């Protein structure tokens, strides 16, 4: 719209990811620059700026591994992270701001952002998911277990499909592996735990992967 | 009478038989001076002024982006390039038919907030469009002592212009044909940091510290100026190396510069071979605070510029327009 | 600076009036405020300094002095539901709020507690995980905490919740703790502890390793 940018992804530990983030010509003239992430789950974090000035700043807990910088020729801001850490995993926005340096109205406030870039750092390669089966009770509950696999996404489905009444499956969340792991839970009736037989279908397309796994007392 | 954004128009003394870029642009652009020109006292009058959020500062930027897009056009990114006369000559901004400027005159005006001893002109003072990082060049000085100028000192983000009251002279000179450098007493220069720091240490509550600039663009981490037609950028490093409780700095003259005024790319031919030398006053500083990570030991400030608002800002602080209805 | 945020969570239902709340550490002049809904980036919804940036409904408001500030929503829609943060700029590095969940209010429910042993197929691959299901709670805050023979787990588990149902406005939680086997095989009581509004003494369900 305004601000576009083309970051990295999937990074492995103790490398360093370039983001550029090209401007319009006015936004580049005239408005200060954000570098701006955030971790799943949690809130924003600012990095540093760039004043149309040219002047470089960055935040004082990342100093040592991030650089700054800015191409006059062609109107692009960019931002290097190095000596990559799994909680550096993050969306990385540029984004812009008047800063009270703008000439009409003096305004602060970030009103356009960039798309972001989504960075993963992990050593983790593509990776079909183990599904381990979650058995019911002594209402009962039952489940998948979907863990180590990546990259995102796999799909469920119960029974073919044929089971949404009652179904919850959590979202993905990423392991000290650097490895995704997720459940699906269904509740149901404890009269037909004998007799109804539960399938939870797993779908890894990035691995081509895709498992049926009954999980039974 | 409320303070009101229009379209000024420009005077100047600029002469049309002169080839010189400056006076070329003045003649087509700006109209020849008022002989005398009135400037009228405003008794009993308050007036609040912020050259931060001032228009004026605006159309002088966008007049100098025509004047150099105008006068220099070389060639690079996409596109002749005969060598020019460079020389900035003072320019009057005047208030068209309807409307009016006002004049703060107060002793040691900090640049915003109310002015008391107000007046009207009809013009602005003769202001030289000067092009410079880091050091203000043949600009103009607070009589009393420095002054020192911010929108929020506490905002490490923003910049502090510094209004010297005692000039330094500094004399560049180009006799590798690319090689120059830049001559001023250190002493002298000593004091000047003494002066600024003084007025820093009415702020602080701190011990202060100076640094050469941290990285970014050639152009705001030495001093680049023009001169002759030529483009110079200064280590300042030797300027800028302070803690508190003659001088010679290597120049070199870059073919290849970026625009301040958009973006993209200029590219010059190599200097002229023969004698090149500027003898500026040096008047005025831009420095910028490190802030984030302080200590109670040091304050780091360092040379700044980029943004040539903030030049034509350190003129035209004691300034306002207003629509005189 | 620092800005904090509250309350965590707002539950309102439609038409009610939401008001945010963001503290600083230090007098500011004024701070900007952000929407944020899944996936996509903060939207600004009151410029610095006030009032409102331009596209934002009237029914966006905002307010506050010196240390304390508010962003009110007079009367909520359901396009308002989402978190919101606030925003400074004293000084780099520019400080975010943490942030004020607005959920669709509704009677309080107690979570239906179930928990699962690792099975016989994932203990051969050297691992095993143990599973703690918190299913359909209101409000979504709840306490989940792992005792192994009475040692409290720290550390060593995950949790995951989701979204608010659209049909039924609860949310489901799992809390997976991940032990190796070595570790799981030396331990006998396994058991995961709830704490909760909808429950008057905190929940406990456990398991004995090897007993069906
Ligand atoms: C080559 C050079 O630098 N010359 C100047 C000199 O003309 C000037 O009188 C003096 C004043 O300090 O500074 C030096
Ligand atoms: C009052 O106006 C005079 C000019 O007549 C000016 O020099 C002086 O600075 C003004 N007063 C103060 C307190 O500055
Ligand atoms: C600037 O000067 C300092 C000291 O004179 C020197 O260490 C540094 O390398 C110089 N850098 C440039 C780009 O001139
Ligand atoms: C700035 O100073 C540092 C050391 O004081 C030096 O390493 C660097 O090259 C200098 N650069 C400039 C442009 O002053
Ligand atoms: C400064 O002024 C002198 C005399 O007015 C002039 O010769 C010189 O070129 C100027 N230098 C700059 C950098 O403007
Ligand atoms: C600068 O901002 C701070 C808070 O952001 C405020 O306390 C201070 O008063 C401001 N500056 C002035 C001159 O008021």
């Amino acid at each position: 719209g305004q601000l576009v940018q083309s970051g990295g992804g999937v990074k492995k530990p103790g490398t360093s990811v370039t983001i550029s983030c090209l401007a319009s010509e006015y936004t580049f003239n005239e408005f200060v620059i954000h570098w701006i992430r955030q971790a799943p789950g949690q809130g924003p974090v600012w990095l540093g700026l760039i004043k149309r000035s040219g002047r470089l700043m960055t935040s004082y807990k990342f100093q040592d591994r991030l650089s700054l910088r800015r191409d006059r020729s062609t109107g692009t801001v960019f931002m290097e992270l190095r000596g990559l850490r799994l909680d550096d995993t993050a969306v990385y926005y540029c984004a812009r701001d008047g800063l009270g340096e703008v000439a009409p109205a003096y305004l602060y406030g970030i009103d356009a952002w960039g798309q972001g870039s989504t960075v993963i750092v992990t050593s983790a390669s593509t990776k079909g998911p183990s599904v381990f089966p979650l058995a019911p009770s002594s209402t009962a509950a039952l489940g998948c277990l979907v863990k180590d696999y990546f990259p995102e996404p796999v799909t469920v489905s119960w029974n073919s499909g044929a089971l949404t009444s009652g179904v919850h499956t959590f979202p993905a969340v990423l392991q000290s592996s650097g490895l995704y792991s997720l459940s699906s839970v269904v509740t149901v009736p404890s009269s037909s735990l004998g007799t109804q037989t539960y399938i939870c279908n797993v779908n890894h397309k990035p691995s081509n992967t895709k498992v049926d796994k009954k999980a039974e007392p | 009478w409320k303070e009101a954004e229009t379209t000024l128009f420009c005077a100047s003394d600029a002469k049309a038989y002169e080839t010189e870029k400056h006076n070329v642009w003045a003649t087509h652009a700006c109209v020849p001076t008022d002989p005398n020109p009135q400037e009228i006292h405003l008794e009993n009058v308050t007036e609040e002024f912020n050259m931060w959020k001032n228009n004026m500062v605006e159309q002088m930027h966008t007049d100098i982006i025509s004047l150099w897009d105008q006068s220099l056009k070389p060639c690079v990114k996409l596109t002749a390039c005969p060598k020019v006369t460079f020389e900035p000559i003072p320019i009057h901004y005047c208030a068209p038919a309807g409307f009016a400027i006002l004049k703060c005159k107060d002793e040691e005006f900090n640049g915003i907030g109310p002015c008391k001893n107000v007046s009207t002109v009809q013009c602005t003072h003769g202001i030289k469009p000067v092009v410079s990082t880091q050091l203000l060049l043949n600009g103009s000085l607070a009589e009393k002592e420095v002054k020192i100028r911010c929108e929020n000192i506490t905002n490490n983000a923003k910049t502090i212009i510094v209004q010297l009251v005692n000039p330094v002279k500094i004399n560049c000179t180009r006799p590798d044909i690319r090689q120059a450098h830049c001559n001023v007493n250190r002493t002298e220069w000593n004091n000047t940091l003494h002066q600024v720091v003084e007025q820093l240490r009415k702020h602080f509550n701190k011990t202060i510290n100076f640094a050469n600039s941290t990285g970014g663009d050639l152009e705001i981490t030495t001093h680049s100026f023009n001169c002759g037609g030529e483009f110079f950028y200064c280590n300042t490093t030797n300027l800028f190396n302070s803690t508190w409780n003659t001088i010679i700095l290597p120049c070199r003259i870059k073919q290849i510069i970026n625009m301040w005024q958009r973006v993209g790319q200029a590219m010059y031919a190599p200097p002229i071979r023969g004698v090149i030398r500027c003898e500026s006053n040096i008047t005025g500083l831009i420095l910028t605070r490190d802030g984030g990570n302080t200590n109670s030991t040091r304050e780091t400030f360092r040379p700044g510029g980029g943004d040539m608002r903030d030049n034509w800002r350190s003129e035209l602080y004691k300034y306002k327009v207003v629509k005189i209805e | 600076i620092v800005l904090t945020q509250s309350p965590a969570t707002l539950s309102l239902s439609p038409g009610e009036r939401a008001t945010l709340s963001c503290r600083a550490s230090q007098g500011l002049n004024f701070v900007v405020w952000y929407q944020q809904k899944g996936g996509q980036a903060p939207r600004l919804l009151i410029h610095g300094p006030t009032d409102r940036a331009p596209g934002v409904p009237d029914r966006f408001s905002a307010r506050g002095s010196g240390t304390e500030f508010s962003l009110v929503i007079s009367s909520v829609e359901p396009d308002d539901f989402a978190l919101y943060y606030c925003q400074e700029y004293s000084s780099t590095p520019y400080n975010f709020g943490p942030g004020t969940r607005v959920e669709r209010k509704r009677t309080v429910a107690a979570p239906s507690v179930f928990i699962f042993p690792p099975s016989d197929e994932q203990l051969k691959s050297g691992t095993a995980s143990v599973v703690c299901l918190l299913n359909n709670f209101y409000p979504r805050e709840a306490k989940v905490q792992w005792k192994v023979d009475n040692a409290l787990q720290s550390g060593n588990s995950q949790e995951s919740v989701t979204e608010q149902d659209s049909k039924d406005s609860t949310y489901s939680l799992s809390s997976t703790l991940t032990l190796s086997k070595a570790d799981y095989e030396k331990h006998k009581v396994y058991a995961c502890e709830v704490t909760h509004q909808g429950l008057r003494s905190p929940v406990t369900k456990s398991f004995n390793r090897g007993e069906c």
